């Protein structure tokens, strides 16, 4: 007796850490009188986070 | 180059900056310096211009994008320390 299967959903399988793919940023912060003064900022956060 | 499993694997200077453009970070990281790929992305794309040695009165040749800088001792100066 062959029905055949079940399989409307894909079945997945993710990296064992979530994401393995990240990349490496900088923050920054909105500058003050300039429309976009755009400036970089480090005093508390760590310049490289991915 | 830019990929999915490429950068996935650890990035090697001999594995990407060779074969491929070297285009950057993969420029960098495994150099992890901005002290050294700096150093190394001008010397890729535009050629080493302190081959020629052109810094005279003994001064120090420095490889930039497109151009290069000579430090020249006490009582010299001009473009490149003439
Ligand atoms: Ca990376
Ligand atoms: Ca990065
Ligand atoms: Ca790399
Ligand atoms: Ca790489
Ligand atoms: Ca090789
Ligand atoms: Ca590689
Ligand atoms: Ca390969």
């Amino acid at each position: 007796e062959n029905h055949g299967t079940e399989d409307e959903l894909p079945n997945y399988c993710f990296p064992l850490g979530g994401v393995i793919n990240t990349e490496t940023l900088t923050k920054v912060k909105p500058k003050t009188g300039q429309e976009n003064g755009w400036e970089k900022d480090a005093t508390e956060f760590s310049d490289k986070n991915e | 180059a830019n990929s999915f499993l490429e950068e996935m694997k650890k990035g090697h200077l001999e594995r990407e900056c060779m074969e491929e453009t070297c285009s950057y970070e993969e420029a960098r990281e495994v150099f992890e310096d901005s002290d050294k790929t700096n150093e190394f992305w001008n010397k890729y794309k535009d050629g080493d211009q302190c081959e020629t040695s052109p810094c005279q009165n003994q001064g120090k040749c420095k490889d930039g994008l497109g151009e290069y800088t000579c430090t020249c001792l006490e009582g010299f100066e001009g473009k490149n320390c003439e």
